[PDB]
């Protein structure tokens, strides 16, 4: 069964760092590009970042653009963020997918509001 | 063979006919394909071409050559599934809205899916910059620039290849990300097409035109090279 | 569908006539058309045949030469030549559309035909001509063959006419097939040589003569016809 | 002598099976984007080379069979007309179907939409057929004009009475044959050079960024055009020369020889220059005999 | 109190989970191991049908072995005669953007639908001779992926809007309806009983529905990616679901759990199509490698290969009979395997 | 507020699939190799068919 789990998130100042885990199990975590995607209050789901299978093409997005990093281990099937100098605009919450298919270069419903390959989404405040 | 069984042959022959008669007008007339966000103008688009469905088909007439627009009528965000029917087209026109920038970056990321299709990697792309006039006023309003959505356009120049400089370096930067977005794993047998446009011209279809001219010119280029 | 003809009457020994048909209510371009003649006191008999978009035209042996068959498409409509009649083509003839493909009922419209007054392949034999029955008995008529029509795709080529009088032919069995629009009282049975047309339940709509037709080749023969008072 | 048409046969017969082969692989692929006319054409051209080549070289073996001994095997002279009518035909019918074929890629580069939408593909075969039989008529042309076929000095192949020219008819028949073969010639030559000419302006118009199918297409036109040339004019230029001077020529059979065999081979190398010459059919012939052999 | 909701779903889940773990006592394959295999079943193509203008998208065999009727993306639907290969009818559709179409058992309608969310139903026995539309029913909010006739009056059809929906031909009105899967549902498969249905969606399930009451009994989430294909077996007991990660898996209804999974490490297609024989030894899968592969259902060994297709196989049906098997590609070929 | 009914009717329906009974996949297993040895010989893509019956 194909199952993702976020951790991590929370209130956290600005400033400080941040490791978000995500843990896919069912399938084979090797053979599919993984994403990290975001939701604001009040808006729609926004791309953040895309991580190929073998780690070699890694993509982000230019609002986060140098300060975010994403990473991938398949010895325990683990995607790992680490988040540093957050903004009050990175409130928000964060979802951990895949692409449906495997072995290809392409990646459709990315962003789509029914899309039952990703995870619950953590939510990640900055406030004081 | 019977009796019976030589008037099927006649019929089958008969029905044989028919087929390649409306094989030949199918092939007379080109077909395309419409893409875009709800953010993006596409309704302009479609009502100035005056030259439940889910599916909404256009006909009109440029340089005496019937053309058939194929858009997506009332579909949810699914995209993976029905894009493999709308393959084998004459040309794919993508509509992006660059004046607002938050959903620029999905349009991006829409546009880098599409052309990197397995099945659709031997249809091009045209792309089709509106809202030239919005985006113009916009970064000249000096309320919000590209500076604030991508780091790179910092470290971006004119190249030296009554308009204002900035909305030109603007513009230029944009067809270079795309540029540079397309040509990524393109290996080569399928190139996109940008062009300038805005909600008030008519030389659109001219441009139009044109694009089909070129792809057909690659295509026959293609079957000669029989690569 | 209606099926008018036209063009029938008086016609003096050798001279020549146009009959018209005009179709209504289906295609004319997809069905076959099929011209039967039949004489005062007789029989059926096969004319001629066409196909669609006039690609495949057949004339019985007997008329070969005389007649010409010609359809207009566009307009709908099927036209008849006759040059040279003689004393005795005096007949009505009716117009009949024809479908081939699987499942289909050839034969299944027939017209109301005009009527005409001048001045070695399979035949169908019966063996009788008219046989008295009651309310309340069973009909089983019997028909022989010279050559058995059980082709090597396994189909039988036998069609079953009940023509009432006043009113046109009626199609019941097509291929054992019962064909559209008639009760399933009627059944037909037997080998390739030889055939057995029973009826469950007579009714009083059911009188008439009843005519056996072979599709194995073009050339047509109806048999003699079985004919049942009430 | 026999081994200078042999060895020629050969060569056509493999050069003719690989086109074959590749030209069948290329349009159980293209067949679904595109009309393929192209490909079908190339097919045909190529078939019908071969059929001649292969006739050619039958009856040129049967002829050396019998050392040259034509009163043999031939007494009510039925074998010269028919090798007459096949040399004939393996003359026209591939310069009529390359001079169709350049036509048709110079409307397809000048006008994609008026070959894409107006051309269709009956209208091709249509066509084909249309060329096929005036080809073929052009052949039976000299059987009804109540003569028959001449040996030649060499005494290995018939054609067209060379040697004791007399009536005009022969003269006739020859300058036909000149005027067609020229005519062909030079519309091939005329379609492949606007359309390289239009190549190179839209290569060096469009400057934005690839030339990946365009240089291959300059190429194969700038060799086509050569080699056809180079084989074809000798050949056609000896035969208006004898039909116009009669037997005032002082040329001898050696000329007419050495351009036959010129054409013998303008005729195996064609599927070579349109088929054998391109990237991709020499990579996959290359990875094909690597793998198997 | 969402997360309470929450922990209860994810607890009775794990419950189901367990309770299914607990009745696996043995594996498929390790029963299969006495049997002897089936071997290389070599088929070869006795029909070749020519004539489509477009690409072949969907296929359906009636109750005889001998008409087909196909579907293509230019707006047609033929009448395919396996035994004289003729055509038989040709069926002009108002939208080409078809994907399905459905043949009824007593033969005399026919119905296709699409990316036009209009389902049209034709009558082939129209007395009138030419075709008829006959029943054009919408109501729809998504694009048609497969549809299937359980009788003379009734039709099931999918659409992309995750809502089936039991229409009538009578009234051309949703009769029954479900609740819906959580995906885009990508084909459908009737039972032998015409009483219960699975049907596929694009999240890696199946669901198990009933034709009078209109509620799920059974749910499958053993897959990985979208399940592209479903078929259910001649006795109406299990029914095998390939995916795009070149897996297909067979379902018990009866065992509730994952029986076989058809894989291999050369593959890397996903399965398109999938149809069972009149025995259901021999399993044909569609792949996008050109080529079409048959497995054997208890011995889950490769028994044949067939690459007679240049495209895509989009579609692979089987007879009732098991005499023949129509395969469909986007290279507008429509073989006929022995 | 549609996302709490939603849940619910999740809730209900996994409640009412978990009372659904389930047997062992010796059993089924066993049937299927029944199914499969009986309708073996009246399968002709299994057994070669002569051209006579085709
Ligand atoms: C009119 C132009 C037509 C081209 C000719 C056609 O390609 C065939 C030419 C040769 C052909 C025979 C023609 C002359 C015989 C050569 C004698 C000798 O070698 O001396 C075959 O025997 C084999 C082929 O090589």
């Amino acid at each position: 069964q194909v199952q993702l789990q976020e951790s991590g998130g929370g209130l956290v100042q600005p400033g400080g760092s941040l490791r978000l885990s995500c843990a896919a199990s069912g399938f084979t975590f090797s053979n599919y590009k993984m994403n990290w995607v975001r939701q604001a209050p009040g808006k729609g789901l926004e791309w953040v970042s895309d991580i190929s299978q073998s780690g070699a093409s890694i993509s982000y997005t230019g609002s986060v653009k140098g300060r975010f990093t994403i990473s991938r281990d398949n010895a325990k099937n683990t995607l790992y963020l680490q988040m540093n100098s957050l903004k009050p605009e990175d409130t928000a919450v964060y979802y951990c997918a895949r692409c449906p298919a495997p072995f290809t270069r392409d990646c459709f419903d990315v962003t789509s509001t029914t899309y039952a390959y990703r995870g619950q989404g953590t939510q990640v405040t900055v406030s004081s | 063979l019977s009796a019976e069984d030589k008037a099927a042959v006649e019929r089958s022959k008969m029905i044989e006919k028919q087929l390649q008669k409306d094989k030949q007008v199918y092939r007379r007339t080109l077909r395309l394909l419409l893409l875009g966000a709800d953010n993006s103008g596409k309704s302009t688009i479609v009502k100035q071409m005056r030259i439940t469905s889910g599916i909404f088909e256009t006909k009109f007439q440029v340089d005496k050559v019937n053309f058939h627009m194929f858009d997506v009528g009332a579909q949810r965000d699914e995209r993976r599934k029905w894009i493999q029917c709308f393959n084998d087209v004459t040309a794919i026109i993508f509509v992006v809205d660059s004046s607002d920038y938050n959903r620029l970056q999905e349009a991006l990321n829409d546009f880098k899916s599409i052309w990197n299709n397995r099945w659709l990697r031997t249809i091009s792309v045209i792309l089709f910059l509106n809202k030239q006039d919005l985006l113009a006023e916009k970064v000249l309003a000096g309320k919000s620039k590209i500076e604030d959505y991508f780091p790179e356009f910092a470290r971006y120049t004119t190249p030296e290849d009554g308009e204002d400089p900035r909305v030109t370096r603007a513009k230029y930067f944009i067809r270079k990300e795309f540029v540079d977005i397309s040509t990524a794993s393109g290996d080569g047998r399928h190139i996109c097409y940008p062009h300038f446009t805005c909600s008030v011209d008519t030389e659109n279809a001219r441009r139009i035109f044109n694009d089909c001219k070129d792809i057909i010119l690659q295509m026959n280029l293609r079957e000669y090279n029989l690569v | 569908v209606q099926l008018v003809e036209s063009g029938g009457g008086l016609v003096q020994p050798g001279g020549s006539r146009k009959l018209s048909c005009s179709a209504s209510g289906f295609a004319f371009s997809s069905f076959g058309m099929h011209w039967v003649r039949q004489a005062p006191e007789k029989g059926l008999e096969w004319v001629a045949y066409i196909s669609s978009g006039s690609g495949t035209i057949y004339y019985a042996d007997t008329v070969k030469g005389r007649f010409t068959i010609s359809r207009d498409d566009p307009k709908n409509t099927l036209f008849l030549q006759m040059t040279s009649l003689r004393s005795e083509d005096t007949a009505m003839y009716y117009c009949v559309r024809s479908i081939y493909y699987y499942g289909s009922s050839p034969f299944d419209f027939w017209g109301q035909g005009t009527t005409l007054t001048v001045s070695a392949d399979i035949v169908m034999t019966q063996a009788t001509s008219s046989v008295p029955v009651t309310p309340g008995e069973s009909v089983s008529i019997s028909c022989r063959s010279s050559k058995s029509l059980l082709h090597s795709n396994g189909n039988t080529y036998l069609y079953w006419f009940l023509q009432r009088p006043g009113q046109s032919p009626q199609l019941l069995i097509y291929r054992s097939n019962l064909a559209s629009g008639v009760p399933d009282r009627f059944s037909g049975s037997g080998s390739g040589t030889a055939f057995t047309l029973t009826i469950s339940r007579l009714e009083a709509e059911d009188v008439g003569v009843y005519y056996c037709m072979q599709h194995l080749e073009y050339p047509l023969t109806f048999g003699a016809g079985t004919k049942l008072e009430l | 002598s026999v081994f200078f048409s042999v060895i020629f046969m050969t060569v056509g017969i493999l050069s003719n099976s690989l086109a074959i082969a590749i030209l069948m692989k290329a349009y159980q692929r293209f067949r679904q984007k595109s009309k393929a006319s192209f490909l079908l054409l190339a097919s045909g051209l190529v078939i019908t080379d071969f059929f001649g080549h292969l006739i050619n070289g039958a009856i040129a073996v049967f002829v050396y069979a019998s050392d040259k001994e034509w009163i043999r095997f031939d007494q009510s002279n039925v074998l010269c007309s028919i090798f007459g009518i096949c040399m004939v035909f393996s003359g026209l019918c591939p310069l009529l179907l390359g001079s169709v074929m350049a036509i048709e890629r110079c409307i397809g580069v000048t006008k994609p939409i008026f070959h894409s939408t107006k051309i269709t593909s009956k209208h091709v075969k249509m066509m084909l057929s249309g060329v096929c039989l005036f080809a073929v008529f052009i052949a039976l042309l000299p059987i009804l004009g109540h003569r028959d076929y001449k040996i030649q000095a060499s005494r290995t192949w018939c054609f067209y009475n060379t040697e004791d020219i007399k009536d005009w008819e022969d003269r006739f028949y020859l300058l036909l044959f000149s005027f067609l073969g020229l005519l062909a010639l030079g519309v091939s030559l005329l379609c492949n050079a606007i359309t390289g000419i239009t190549l190179l302006r839209v290569k060096f118009k469009s400057q934005q960024h690839g030339r990946s199918h365009h240089l291959e297409m300059v190429i194969q036109l700038l060799a086509i055009m050569c080699v056809s040339c180079i084989c074809w004019s000798p050949f056609l230029v000896t035969m208006a020369n004898i039909g116009i001077n009669g037997n005032h020529s002082l040329e001898t059979c050696e000329t007419t020889l050495f351009a036959l065999r010129m054409a013998t081979w303008n005729q195996i190398l064609d599927p070579w220059v349109y088929i054998l010459l391109r990237k991709a059919v020499l990579k996959n012939l290359y990875k094909l005999a690597s793998q198997c052999c | 109190e969402l997360d309470q909701l929450r922990q209860e779903a994810e607890q009775l889940k794990n419950q189901i989970r367990d309770a299914r773990k607990a009745c696996a006592d043995a594996t498929l394959s390790q029963i299969t191991n006495n049997i002897d295999p089936v071997g290389r079943i070599q088929m070869r193509t006795r029909r070749t049908l020519r004539g489509h203008l477009a690409k072949i998208y969907a296929m359906h065999w009636g109750t005889d072995s001998r008409l087909l009727v196909s579907a293509s993306q230019d707006g047609k639907l033929i009448i395919w005669d396996s035994y004289t290969t003729n055509k038989v009818h040709a069926i002009p559709l108002r939208s080409s953007w078809v994907m399905t179409c459905a043949y009824a058992p007593s033969g005399n309608y026919v119905a296709c639908g699409g990316l036009d969310n209009i389902c049209s139903i034709y009558n082939l026995k129209t007395r009138e001779g030419n075709v008829r539309v006959s029943r054009e029913l919408a109501g729809h909010t998504g694009y048609l992926s497969c549809c299937r006739f359980l009788d003379d009056n009734q039709i099931v059809t999918s659409s992309g809007d995750t809502t089936c929906a039991l229409w009538d031909i009578e009234t051309g009105q949703q009769t029954t309806t479900f609740t819906g899967h959580t995906g885009d549902v990508m084909s459908l498969s009737l039972a032998p009983d015409t009483r219960l249905f699975v049907s596929g969606a694009c999240d890696a399930s199946a669901k198990l529905w009933d034709v009078r009451e209109g509620m799920c009994r059974q749910t499958f989430t053993g897959h990985e990616s979208d399940i592209n294909a479903i078929c259910f077996f001649p006795n109406g007991n299990a029914f095998a679901t390939g995916s795009d990660d070149a897996t297909c898996r067979l379902f018990d209804l009866r065992a509730d759990q994952e029986l076989m999974t058809y894989s291999h490490d050369n593959i890397i297609c996903g399965i398109t199509s999938v149809s069972f024989s009149k025995s259901g030894r021999l399993l044909l899968a569609g792949y996008d490698d050109f080529n079409c592969n048959v497995w054997d259902a208890l011995k889950a060994d490769r028994a044949g290969v067939l690459a007679g297709h240049d495209n895509r196989v989009s579609c692979l049906g089987v007879t009732d009979d098991g005499m023949a098997v129509a395969t469909g590609s986007w290279d507008s070929f429509l073989k006929i395997w022995n | 507020t549609a996302s709490i009914a939603q849940a619910r009717k999740l809730v209900e329906q996994l409640k009412m699939e978990a009372n659904i009974d389930r047997i062992k996949v010796s059993k089924a297993a066993a049937d299927l190799m029944a199914y499969c040895e009986a309708h073996a010989k009246e399968d002709p893509l299994l057994t070669p068919v002569p051209a006579s019956e085709n």
